[PDB]
């Protein structure tokens, strides 16, 4: 056991930026990256047994039947003992000088069991392998089915014990002869490649000081980066291969290796780590030769939080408020009221009216399925204002309106906002006030319980009649139009008109081939207090608040989203009851359906300060105006460091100031004049030379009080010796004076962005 | 841009340099020599008005008579510096502690004082007896430790007041002084242009915070002014239309606020040079200026 | 990204997604649109500049086979103690139950299960020409492209 | 282009902005550079 | 070749060569204008 950490003082494990190369730099990235001190996992190889004469079984672990998660990618620390002494692991008291093994992988998709040995670790269906052969100069990837072979322990069989390579440098590391095939053939003896849909080859060159490499995946295939790309005595890992893989890979097996070394010439193998990627956050800061020298993990520590926080690394002895970078993984907390079902049925029954005479429906306090709706219709057309046709099924609404009549889907563009002719006019326009969506549909056979009717219809004409010609009656968006009582009369033929004396309307009609078609126009309503029509769930245990009181959930409260922390409070009568607001309309608080109040939080609420002293590189944390028996239940909002201090209640504990609770900090008896620490109502900050922080006071002193005496004259203090004493002072006169070319700025001799530059 | 991070370093340097001015307001303490006052009746003067009346038990009184009637007047809001996170759960939103109580759902956070109230308690109580060597010499290095009522009747004969009548009227002038210290606790009214300036620095303190809670309710022509309800109800090619409206009502408003703490800060720092040299020529000397 | 553009400039990497699908059912692949296609079947993904493209195979190109049936799934799921948990597509990825669905769908409404996992199948035949779906995705870097 | 007309004439109006506060108080200060000369380099000062 | 601010500075050629890249306007220039005499002058500042 050899523990070796994330060091990010030297950027290690870090994958360089895709792009271009900066200089003379540091900023912010969020990717995949490691955790800061992560310790990874140790493989350690050897040498398989091996006799005077003869080379004798393999000498392995229990490496191929575990089954590590992929989940992100992982990069890998190879090398890291070459050159020094070590034990030859097949026998500890043999020292050595250590060499370098590169690691073999098999990555996969499915898992399942080998039988008829009916242990664990089998991929069934395309995997991925990775290869190192020829003595470590040659890297092969391919992506075949692996069949296991019927011979003496090849692996379709009841004598298996476990997946083992060899190689017999005494025979293919000859220098000069290296054979490039020898792990490749060693691999074939145990499967059958069926079915391989590519295979590369990349060159290395042997040589033996210190490597990275990683492996991640995208929609653009699996990605490998390498330390050996472009520079070998970095850190950083670059790009170098993308293989096809699109599928998601889920797991993956680290190939057991054991060299068969002549018994004279054992030798000895660096064992190499594992460490997963992340999606973190880090703070990079790239040298003049364009490498990065250093990162910040900027959720470890509150440092870390100060240095990612202001963006820089250098950061000047003081007292700073900080931001948080944490992840904090959110749960649910979900409480909608019961109702009954939303009733669609006087849509799917009977024939449908023409437009000028639609039918409008309006639904409060219900339950909807607008999926058994609308799977009864073939849709062409679904155009949305405010909201998605996504979100309109699973959204919780104080109202729903829904206008339907028939139409021709071949005029569907009268429908559309602002269009020209006589359907807006005369027959129905779209009110765009409130989210809205449009549905043209066509009624399939197999449906029978609408009817068709014999006829489109529409209006062309409503007027009254005046002194000179007609007076159109247009219509209202939302509204029915005017001439509603005049045209149910009916139409018997094209331009057919009707006359009450004071109004005039015309018809237009048209005969129905094929199937029946036609228009819904959907309304929705958000607002507070209580949303009632809210969609069709299954019900669940697990959403609720008595288990998960203060961390951070993605609440959905009878309408009502976002995140916050939920706390135990006792308070608000009146009978709005539901949900709590601010003066600036913030959720403060909530009545919760069993009989309970709760705060509501934000899910960044706490104040943190950190002071920091750049002499001793020391740092302590305030949380302000904070009870030192809240920071210890609300322990998930802070950094990584801080969430393990407070949970293992063993350092100089938190400590109750007059300005909040403070973290790394000890009670002192001592009383100051000068502060450069200062932490506020008169209380300054001493810096460890002590081990940790102190508290001391500010009193100035005065200086002695000459008090009059008794007789006629009075006391005078006059000086008896003298300096000079020489006071500096610094008066600026004047700035830097500065011309801006403004044309240039703004447009960059660009024509088309100068005339849009005369609008302003 | 990088726009957070600068945000954080002009916010930082400006209180930085609002705790160099304090600091040098306050650091003639060590240096000024000083004289013992009696309690109350200074020759014939009364000075009980401003000075701190002491105490038996160990409550040890920051206040004097006339900065206690001064602070009873004012309308300001506690801010809750120990532990005012949990005060503001215990009770529901009482709309008159509502930009205290905001600090932890808008994000921002008021900073106690570089001093608490018994420094700035010890920093007059310095000003009141001060020695300051006797007015007939040049210099500032000599120290005459001259009673108060005798230094009085030195600046009545420096203005041209005579002994003879400053020895005939040793009487009346101690009762006409005594009776205009009496009547400045009738002034705390809102008809005193003075005393109106003292309220005027708290409402602009409290203004410019309710400015930088109240952008966050705007929607700026959003669907909403909330970001988990644009994440719920668009998609991904329109969500990013209308998170871009927010973000560019809010960087709006920090630019606008931390424009204006400078300007504010400025100010004060101006304005607290003029407080040494009032106390320089006012208050330890007497002045020839009209 | 404009279709003009999109023949006339230099990016560091080209990806075409492809398929059969008939374009009657067009607005299905539409940005945040509703039904099973952009949950069980086709997410698009909308971070990089892309195109969509919707074509007929005519008939003088010979080379281009037809299949038999149009498919899509309607449903993948695990079980749980109550009810269904759906599994919905995430942008660019392909569905978890792709390995059930390699068994084939003979008729509509046709589910199969592998205990875990439960998925459903829609089937209905070619009429005329067929046709095809495409999604060009670009991705523009610094860097030599 | 007119996204990035709108973001370019902000900074624009910030810079030409601050430089104008920049050069009242540095127009405010030598007036009283001239006075700290004119009384404490060509004179004795008699305030403290 | 880029800047702190991404810039193209500079290019390297496929023959062998070396470029430093400009803006179309670069170089500053300032007019001096009499007004009595209604006559004008050029400096180019910084240029050799
Ligand atoms: C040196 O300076 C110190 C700070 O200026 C002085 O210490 C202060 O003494 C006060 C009382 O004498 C304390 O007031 C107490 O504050 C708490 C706050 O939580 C109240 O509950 C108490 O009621 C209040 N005490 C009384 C009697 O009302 C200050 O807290 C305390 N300051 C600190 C930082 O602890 C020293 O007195 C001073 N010493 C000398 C010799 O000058
Ligand atoms: C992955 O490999 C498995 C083998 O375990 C294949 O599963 C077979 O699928 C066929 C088709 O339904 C079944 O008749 C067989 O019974 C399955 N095998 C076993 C052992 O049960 C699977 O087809 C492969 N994946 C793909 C995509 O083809
Ligand atoms: C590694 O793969 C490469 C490319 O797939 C191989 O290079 C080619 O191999 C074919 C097959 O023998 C030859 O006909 C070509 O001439 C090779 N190309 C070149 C440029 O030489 C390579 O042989 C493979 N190497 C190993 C060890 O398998
Ligand atoms: C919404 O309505 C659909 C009907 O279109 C419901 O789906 C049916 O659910 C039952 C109960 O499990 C099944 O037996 C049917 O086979 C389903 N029908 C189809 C066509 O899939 C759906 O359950 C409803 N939604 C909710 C939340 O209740
Ligand atoms: C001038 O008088 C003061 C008295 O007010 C002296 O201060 C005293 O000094 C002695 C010796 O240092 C101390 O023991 C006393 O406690 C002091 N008293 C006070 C009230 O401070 C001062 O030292 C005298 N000056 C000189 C030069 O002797
Ligand atoms: C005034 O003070 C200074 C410094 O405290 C005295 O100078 C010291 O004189 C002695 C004897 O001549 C030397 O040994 C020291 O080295 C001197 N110190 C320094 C810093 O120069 C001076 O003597 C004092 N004057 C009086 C009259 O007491
Ligand atoms: C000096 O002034 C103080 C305050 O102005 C006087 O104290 C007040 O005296 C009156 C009358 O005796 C009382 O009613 C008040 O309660 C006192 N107030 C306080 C705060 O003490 C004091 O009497 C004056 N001294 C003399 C000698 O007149
Ligand atoms: C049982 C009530 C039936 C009422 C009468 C039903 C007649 C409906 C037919 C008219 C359809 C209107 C067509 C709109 C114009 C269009 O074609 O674009
Ligand atoms: C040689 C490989 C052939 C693989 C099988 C080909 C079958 C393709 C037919 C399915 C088309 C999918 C249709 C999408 C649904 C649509 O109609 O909208
Ligand atoms: C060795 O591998 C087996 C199979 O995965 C596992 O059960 C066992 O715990 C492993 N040994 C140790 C010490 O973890
Ligand atoms: C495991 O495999 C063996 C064959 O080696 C077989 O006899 C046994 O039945 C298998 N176990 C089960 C539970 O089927
Ligand atoms: C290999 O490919 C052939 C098609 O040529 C296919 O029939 C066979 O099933 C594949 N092998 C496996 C194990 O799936
Ligand atoms: C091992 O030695 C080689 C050459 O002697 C050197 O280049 C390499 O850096 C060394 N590795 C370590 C880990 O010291
Ligand atoms: C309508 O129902 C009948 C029932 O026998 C069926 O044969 C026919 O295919 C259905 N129509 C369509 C378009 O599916
Ligand atoms: C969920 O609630 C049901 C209803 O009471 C209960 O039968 C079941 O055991 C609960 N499950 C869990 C995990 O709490
Ligand atoms: C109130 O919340 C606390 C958590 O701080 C919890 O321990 C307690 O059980 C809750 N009380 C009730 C009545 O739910
Ligand atoms: C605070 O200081 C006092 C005296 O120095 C000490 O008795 C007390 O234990 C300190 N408090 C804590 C929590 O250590
Ligand atoms: C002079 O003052 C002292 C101060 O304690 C006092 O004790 C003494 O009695 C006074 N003497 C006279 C004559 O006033
Ligand atoms: C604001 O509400 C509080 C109680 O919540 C009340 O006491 C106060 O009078 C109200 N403000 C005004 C100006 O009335
Ligand atoms: C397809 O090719 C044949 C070749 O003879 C031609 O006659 C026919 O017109 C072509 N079809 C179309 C649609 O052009």
């Amino acid at each position: 056991t050899w523990p070796m950490p994330i060091d990010t003082s030297k950027a290690e494990g870090v994958i360089y930026p895709n792009g271009k190369s900066y200089s003379n730099i540091t900023l912010t990235y969020t990717g995949l990256y490691p955790k800061a001190n992560d310790l990874g996992k140790q493989y350690l190889f050897s040498d398989g047994h091996s006799a005077p004469g003869r080379l004798n079984n393999l000498f392995v672990s229990n490496y191929s039947s575990q089954v590590e998660s992929f989940d992100d990618g992982f990069v890998v620390r190879i090398g890291a003992a070459a050159n020094k002494t070590g034990t030859t692991v097949i026998s500890q008291s043999t020292f050595k000088p250590i060499k370098k093994i590169y690691p073999a992988f098999l990555l996969g998709h499915s898992v399942g069991n080998y039988t008829p040995s009916n242990r664990t670790g089998r991929y069934l269906n395309h995997t991925l392998v990775i290869l190192p052969d020829g003595c470590g100069t040659i890297l092969h990837a391919f992506y075949c089915v692996l069949h296991p072979r019927t011979q003496q322990n090849c692996a379709g069989e009841t004598n298996f014990k476990s997946l083992s390579l060899w190689d017999t440098p005494a025979s293919d590391c000859v220098s000069g002869s290296y054979n490039q095939e020898a792990t490749l053939g060693a691999f074939k003896v145990y499967f059958d490649l069926i079915n391989c849909t590519f295979r590369y080859n990349y060159t290395i060159t042997e040589d033996e000081n210190a490597e990275w490499f990683g492996i991640t995946q995208d929609t653009q295939g699996v990605h490998l980066y390498s330390s050996r790309k472009e520079n070998v005595f970095r850190n950083n890992m670059f790009h170098f291969a993308t293989l096809p893989v699109y599928q998601k890979i889920l797991y993956y097996t680290v190939i057991p290796r054991s060299i068969r070394s002549p018994f004279n010439d054992r030798k000895a193998w660096a064992a190499f780590y594992i460490y997963k990627l992340h999606p973190l956050t880090y703070l990079l800061n790239f040298d003049v030769e364009g490498y990065i020298t250093k990162a910040v993990d900027c959720g470890y520590d509150d440092l870390a939080q100060l240095q990612c926080s202001y963006e820089s690394f250098e950061v000047e002895t003081g007292v700073y408020s900080v931001s948080s970078f944490e992840a904090s993984p959110r749960g649910e907390f979900i409480e909608q009221a019961t109702t009954q079902e939303c009733d669609f049925t006087p849509m799917l029954t009977g024939t449908p009216p023409p437009i000028y005479n639609f039918k409008r429906l309006v639904f409060t306090n219900c339950n909807y399925n607008l999926t058994k709706l609308l799977s009864l219709f073939q849709v062409s057309e679904f155009s949305c204002h405010q909201v998605s046709p996504s979100s309109l099924a699973t959204g919780c609404y104080s109202s729903l309106t829904v206008d339907y009549f028939a139409y021709s889907t071949d005029m569907s563009s009268a429908l559309q906002p602002g269009a020209a002719g006589a359907i807006v006019q005369f027959n129905y326009k779209q009110d765009f006030s409130n989210p809205t969506c449009r549905v043209l549909a066509t009624v399939p056979q197999n449906l029978t319980t609408i009817t068709k009717p014999s006829n489109y219809a529409y209006l062309t004409e409503c007027y009254k009649t005046s002194a000179y010609g007609k007076n159109y009656l247009y219509n209202a968006p939302g509204a029915y139009t005017p001439c509603l009582s005049l045209a149910s009369r009916g139409f018997s033929t094209k331009y057919q008109s009707h006359s009450d004396g004071e109004l005039t309307t015309t018809g237009y009609i048209y005969p129905v081939t094929g199937n029946l078609q036609m228009a819904f126009i959907i309304s929705v309503q958000y607002g507070t207090d209580t949303n009632s029509v809210c969609p069709m769930q299954a019900l669940r245990n697990d959403t609720s608040i008595e288990d998960k009181l203060d961390v951070c959930v993605e609440y959905s409260l009878h309408g009502i989203t976002g995140r916050g922390v939920f706390h135990n409070c006792t308070s608000v009568g009146l009978r709005n009851q539901r949900f709590v607001y601010d003066t600036f309309d913030n959720l403060v608080g909530y009545h919760s359906d069993n009989g309970n109040y709760y705060c509501v939080r934000p899910c960044v609420s706490v104040p943190v300060s950190v002071i920091y002293d750049k002499a001793s590189n020391s740092h302590a944390t305030l949380f302000g105006s904070v009870a030192c028996s809240h920071v210890t239940t609300m322990m998930s909002q802070f950094s990584r460091m801080t969430k393990t201090n407070l949970l293992a209640r063993t350092t100089p504990g938190p400590l109750q100031t007059t300005v909040g609770c403070a973290m790394g900090f000890i009670n002192s008896s001592m009383v100051v004049d000068e502060c450069q620490l200062p932490l506020g109502q008169s209380l300054c900050a001493i810096p460890p030379t002590s081990d940790v922080f102190q508290i001391a006071t500010l009193n100035f002193t005065s200086p002695l009080t000459l008090a009059p005496i008794n007789s006629t004259g009075f006391v005078v203090a006059v000086p008896t010796n003298f300096t000079f004493g020489v006071t500096q002072e610094f008066i600026e006169t004047t700035i830097q004076k500065i011309t801006v070319d403004c044309k240039q700025y703004v447009c960059n001799g660009f024509k088309k962005c100068e005339d849009l530059l005369k609008e302003y | 841009g990088q726009f957070c991070s600068k945000i954080n370093q002009a916010l930082h340097g400006a209180n930085l340099r609002q705790d160099e001015s304090i600091a040098n307001l306050f650091s003639s303490i060590k240096t000024q020599n000083t004289q013992p006052l009696q309690a109350g009746l200074n020759g014939d003067f009364n000075l009980t008005m401003l000075q701190i009346p002491q105490v038996t038990t160990g409550e040890r009184k920051y206040r004097s008579t006339i900065e206690d009637l001064l602070f009873n007047k004012v309308t300001i809001a506690d801010p809750g510096y120990m532990q005012g996170y949990d005060e503001c759960m215990q009770q529901g939103p009482q709309s008159a502690r509502d930009l205290i109580c905001a600090q932890y759902v808008a994000g921002y956070k008021v900073l106690p004082p570089l001093y608490d109230p018994y420094m700035e308690a010890a920093y007059t109580s310095s000003l009141l007896g001060s020695i300051a060597g006797a007015s007939w010499t040049a210099g500032l290095s000599s120290f005459a430790a001259i009673p108060f009522a005798q230094s009085i009747f030195y600046r009545l004969n420096g203005v041209g007041i005579t002994q003879q009548v400053l020895s005939e009227n040793q009487k009346i002038i101690a009762n006409k002084f005594n009776q205009a210290l009496g009547a400045m606790q009738t002034g705390f009214t809102t008809t005193n242009l003075a005393f109106n300036k003292v309220q005027d620095a708290v409402n602009a303190n409290a203004m410019a915070l309710s400015k930088l809670a109240a952008e966050l309710s705007n929607t700026f022509g959003a669907i909403s002014s909330s970001i988990s309800d644009i994440l719920a109800r668009l998609d991904t090619v329109e969500q990013e239309a209308q998170i871009d409206r927010l973000i560019n009502g809010r960087l709006t408003s920090l630019n606008a606020f931390v424009a204006q703490q400078l300007v504010r800060t400025e100010a004060a720092a101006r304005s607290a040079q003029l407080a040494q040299d009032k106390v320089n020529e006012c208050v330890k000397s007497q002045s020839k200026r009209n």
